[PDB]
RNA sequence: CGCGGGGUGGAGCAGCCUGGUAGCUCGUCGGGCUCAUAACCCGAAGGUCGUCGGUUCAAAUCCGGCCCCCGCAACCA
RNA sequence: CCACCAGCCUACCAAACCCUGUCAAACUCCGAAGGGUCCCAGGUGGAGCCUGGGAGUGAGGGCGCGAGCGAUAACGUCCGCGU
RNA sequence: AGAGCGCAAGGGUAGAAGGGGGCCUGACUGCGAGGCCUGCAAGCCGAGCAGGGGCGAAAGCCGGGCCUAGUGAACCGGUGGU
RNA sequence: UCCCCCGUGCCCAUAGCGGCGUGGAACCACCCGUUCCCAUUCCGAACACGGAAGUGAAACGCGCCAGCGCCGAUGGUACUGGGCGGGCGACCGCCUGGGAGAGUAGGUCGGUGCGGGGG
């Protein structure tokens, strides 16, 4: 990675761009609540996914932690947080697609995604590739 | 002195010859020389201009023109380079001087070249132009043996009006370019 | 000024360049 | 390379544009801010002879005649792409004869 | 914590908008570079400051690839 | 190095700034005095 | 965590402040004297300059983050 | 597979480039709402402007909104527009 | 135009502010309409007038440097001059 | 009033890149030459002078083509002066006025002003 240093928190306003459509794979898991998703979260979901269907199809991850999450170490009030204790998170507004699966039965992807949901703080939804394209 | 052997070769033989293989609708479409350039990469002597006044007057003899130094643009300590203190020689001969020069090179220089075998044909850079190097410089006429204090070769560029080099390939042979083929 | 190039095999060339004297050994005619 | 024109336009007014060809030489008195020509002593459009440097000095006065007859004096000389020296300097030197 | 720093605010930008009457010599625009080019009846100083050259009215002209300009249309 | 010019055949002065070691041993640029008009001015 | 110092051939230290070429002692290796070893004599080899970035024509050298070692400090109720 | 250096394979990592899909206070091809100002007009109001006499205040607090800090903690803290 | 513009960053910029050359010293004196900014004091921009000048054929340009940092009231004392 | 060309402006890519074609009477360019004015950190490449011959190849001029570039609606949406309403909040919903960017349909290889030469 690269960027530079640590970064302001901002605010998770309306899910304006906080929405999307599937663009890879047949099934997807979309967010319903705004949240900072941690790397430890994304990963734990992704692994628990393959872990479920061993040697299975292929999973896509469309959200990516670039925001440095800071944290002062049990003290008072000087300077900006050394931070990064939770390290990095990804901004997720309600409606954005996060995880794609592909090359597995519906009941095989209705579980994989069902699980990845649990490893996440927010409430989420599963989706077929409807028919809406560009 | 607007006259010489090769200067004619191009007109009363080589000019119509070109029209034979390509048949140009217009008198100017037929390719011509118009620029001979010479350059010596003496980054070797970039130290003192001491060993430089010589290669200059040496170059002047073989070309007739008074050469012009070329300074360094960048700076590279990786081999002693900075600002413009370095050096290189460049001389752009055209007109008659170009012909009186090409006559020597094609009819005297090349043949007396140590174990010559023919000019490399691949040296045509897409558009109609040719380039080639010479390790020595004594392979020129008015250069005596006791005169050279150090063998410093160089390379010459020649520019035609040829668009494609396919045509250019021909124009050179017709003038007297002994291609290795 | 004009000059004569005495090739190492006949063909005494003649063109223009300083020093008319020219002991050229061998040339394009060989 | 028309930096010369930009520099002149900033000044007063009355730009004496001096286009010149291989066998020609023209000159206009253009009051910009409206883009209009007031005088135009052409050469290969007048009739003049053939000597160029001698010809230009003539066409110069051809403006002077038509210039004062209207009321003009700002010698703002638009020495175009051409360096002030040859038939331009003469065209000028001549224009300045009045 | 090495960071608690900054420099004075320079209060630049357009100092006289279009239509505003102006006295000769008074300032029209202070700027970082030439975010505005001078033009008719408007001079420019060492810092790129644009100042009216005669009593009149300010008006702005955009000329695309050639940039924006500030003019003083005189009257008296 | 800080400096001030002196007028010839006189003793006028003016604001200045030499540079010592760098290529600048001598210095005598022009400058208009109040008395008289235009003359050379030594370093000093 | 705070302030200060340090990390360079196998060991222990120079070099840095003031950028251009890495030096000292020991050990190692080859060859000598000895019956032989050591001592001693003659040669030779060996260094990513902790690490990741930045400045510069150029970084052991200057700037910044990180890991490691050293010392100091961690007080008032 | 080999050495003279050459050739092919490469469900390894990967510069440039392209397609699909995205992130950015210190990125912007774009770009609102609004705000600022000048001109003209409505506006006679415990409006406004000029010169003077007298002051107090210079610890604010909560709430809404917009950001930083903090932990998208605090009857927390620091600014901005309101109240 | 992603380069360069001495040096941090930004704005600006080849229709030059960038690279090269000739002559050159306006890194002038005496002023200064009108402004920017501003509690004070400071800081900033500046057309033009006079003197005597530099480059240009001229229109003109020059009161240092592409610009924004490179700095210090008053007191006390030093040197030069009227 | 009409047509071609030369010079010079105005807006500032719908004016551009590129591919095909056409123009030398006129104008323009290349073009012949380097004695003179002038010029090259070398060279008549450039700048310059004196100019016939040849040419429209180059450059430019005009005209076609939509591959690149550029322009680009309508419709809806995000956002949002102002006014409200629901929940612990990270938030969300309505009324009123304003209203993007992206994208879709499409558009473009220009429009014009003054002087001059020429049918
Ligand atoms: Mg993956
Ligand atoms: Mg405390
Ligand atoms: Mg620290
Ligand atoms: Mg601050
Ligand atoms: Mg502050
Ligand atoms: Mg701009
Ligand atoms: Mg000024
Ligand atoms: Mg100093
Ligand atoms: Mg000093
Ligand atoms: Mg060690
Ligand atoms: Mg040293
Ligand atoms: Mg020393
Ligand atoms: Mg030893
Ligand atoms: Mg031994
Ligand atoms: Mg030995
Ligand atoms: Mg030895
Ligand atoms: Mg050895
Ligand atoms: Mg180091
Ligand atoms: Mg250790
Ligand atoms: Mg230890
Ligand atoms: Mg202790
Ligand atoms: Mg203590
Ligand atoms: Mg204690
Ligand atoms: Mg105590
Ligand atoms: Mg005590
Ligand atoms: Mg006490
Ligand atoms: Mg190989
Ligand atoms: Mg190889
Ligand atoms: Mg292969
Ligand atoms: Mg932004
Ligand atoms: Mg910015
Ligand atoms: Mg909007
Ligand atoms: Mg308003
Ligand atoms: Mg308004
Ligand atoms: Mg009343
Ligand atoms: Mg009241
Ligand atoms: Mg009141
Ligand atoms: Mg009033
Ligand atoms: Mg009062
Ligand atoms: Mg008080
Ligand atoms: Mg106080
Ligand atoms: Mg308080
Ligand atoms: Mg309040
Ligand atoms: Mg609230
Ligand atoms: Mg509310
Ligand atoms: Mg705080
Ligand atoms: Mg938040
Ligand atoms: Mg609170
Ligand atoms: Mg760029
Ligand atoms: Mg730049
Ligand atoms: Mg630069
Ligand atoms: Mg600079
Ligand atoms: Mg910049
Ligand atoms: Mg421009
Ligand atoms: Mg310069
Ligand atoms: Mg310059
Ligand atoms: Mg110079
Ligand atoms: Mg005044
Ligand atoms: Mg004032
Ligand atoms: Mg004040
Ligand atoms: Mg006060
Ligand atoms: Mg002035
Ligand atoms: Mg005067
Ligand atoms: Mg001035
Ligand atoms: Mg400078
Ligand atoms: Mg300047
Ligand atoms: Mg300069
Ligand atoms: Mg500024
Ligand atoms: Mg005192
Ligand atoms: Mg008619
Ligand atoms: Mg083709
Ligand atoms: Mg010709
Ligand atoms: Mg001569
Ligand atoms: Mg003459
Ligand atoms: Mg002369
Ligand atoms: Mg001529
Ligand atoms: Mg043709
Ligand atoms: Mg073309
Ligand atoms: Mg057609
Ligand atoms: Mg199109
Ligand atoms: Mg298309
Ligand atoms: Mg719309
Ligand atoms: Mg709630
Ligand atoms: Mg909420
Ligand atoms: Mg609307
Ligand atoms: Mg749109
Ligand atoms: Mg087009
Ligand atoms: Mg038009």
């Amino acid at each position: 990675r690269m960027k530079y240093r640590k970064q302001q928190r901002g605010r998770l306003k309306g899910a304006t761009k906080g929405g999307d459509y599937v663009a890879f794979g047949d099934f997807g898991l979309v967010a319903l609540e705004p949240a900072w998703i941690t790397a430890q979260q994304i990963e734990a979901a992704r692994v628990a996914m393959v872990r479920h269907f061993r040697r299975g199809g292929k999973i896509f991850i469309r959200i990516f932690p670039d925001k440095p999450y800071t944290k002062k170490p049990l003290e008072v009030r000087m300077g900006k947080g050394k931070g990064n204790v939770e390290g990095y998170v990804a901004v997720v507004k309600p409606g954005r697609v996060m995880f794609e699966v592909a090359g597995v039965t519906e009941e095989q992807a209705m579980e994989a995604l069902r699980i990845a949901g649990h490893k996440l703080p927010i409430k989420t939804k599963i989706v077929r590739r409807d028919a809406y394209d560009e | 002195p607007l006259d010489l052997a090769l200067k004619r070769k191009y007109y009363e033989e080589v000019r119509p010859e070109l029209i034979r293989r390509f048949g140009y609708q217009n008198v100017w479409e037929v390719p011509r020389l118009e620029k001979v350039v010479i350059n010596q990469g003496l980054g070797e002597a970039k130290e003192d201009a001491r060993i430089l006044e010589k290669a200059a007057q040496e170059l002047a003899l073989i070309t007739g023109q008074k050469p012009a130094v070329t300074r360094a643009k960048k700076s590279i300590s990786n081999f002693k380079l900075r600002k413009g203190m370095p050096i290189g020689l460049r001389v752009t001969l055209r007109r008659d001087r170009m012909w009186i020069f090409l006559e020597k090179l094609l009819n005297v220089a090349l043949p007396r070249i140590r174990d010559f075998r023919g000019l490399n044909p691949n040296s045509f850079d897409g558009r109609g132009n040719y380039n080639l190097g010479l390790r020595e410089q004594l392979i020129f006429p008015e250069i005596t043996y006791d005169m050279v204090d150090a063998l410093r070769g160089m390379d010459i560029a020649v520019v035609t009006t040829a668009e494609t080099d396919e045509e250019a390939r021909a124009l050179l042979e017709l003038l007297g370019f002994p291609f290795r083929k | 000024v004009p000059a004569r190039i005495i090739c190492g095999c006949g063909n005494v060339i003649e063109t223009y360049s300083t020093k008319p004297e020219i002991y050229v050994e061998v040339c394009s005619k060989c | 390379k028309f930096r010369v024109r930009n520099r002149i336009k900033r000044t007063g007014r009355l730009r004496l544009s001096v286009f010149r060809s291989l066998k020609h030489i023209y000159a206009q008195i253009i009051d910009d801010e409206k883009g209009v020509t007031l005088v135009s002593a052409s050469s290969l459009a007048l009739k003049l002879k053939g000597n160029k440097t001698e010809v230009a000095r003539q066409v110069g006065r051809a403006l002077a005649e038509k210039a004062l007859a209207l009321g003009i004096k700002q010698v703002a000389f638009d020495r175009g792409p051409y360096k002030y020296h040859g038939r331009v300097k003469a065209l000028a030197e001549g224009a300045r004869e009045g | 914590t090495k960071n608690g720093r900054d420099s004075q605010a320079k209060r630049l930008g357009v100092k006289r908008y279009e239509g505003q009457v102006v006295r000769a010599g008074n300032i029209l625009v202070r700027q970082r570079g030439t975010r505005f080019k001078p033009g008719k009846n408007v001079g420019m100083g060492r810092d790129f400051t644009l100042f009216a050259l005669v009593d009149g009215v300010v008006e702005f002209q955009d000329r695309g690839r050639l940039g924006r300009y500030v003019h003083v249309r005189p009257l008296a | 190095l800080l400096l001030e010019c002196t007028e010839c055949k006189r003793r006028n002065y003016a604001t200045e700034k030499n540079k010592r070691n760098t290529p600048n041993k001598l210095e005598l640029r022009k400058y208009c005095p109040w008395c008289r008009k235009h003359t050379v001015h030594r370093e000093v």
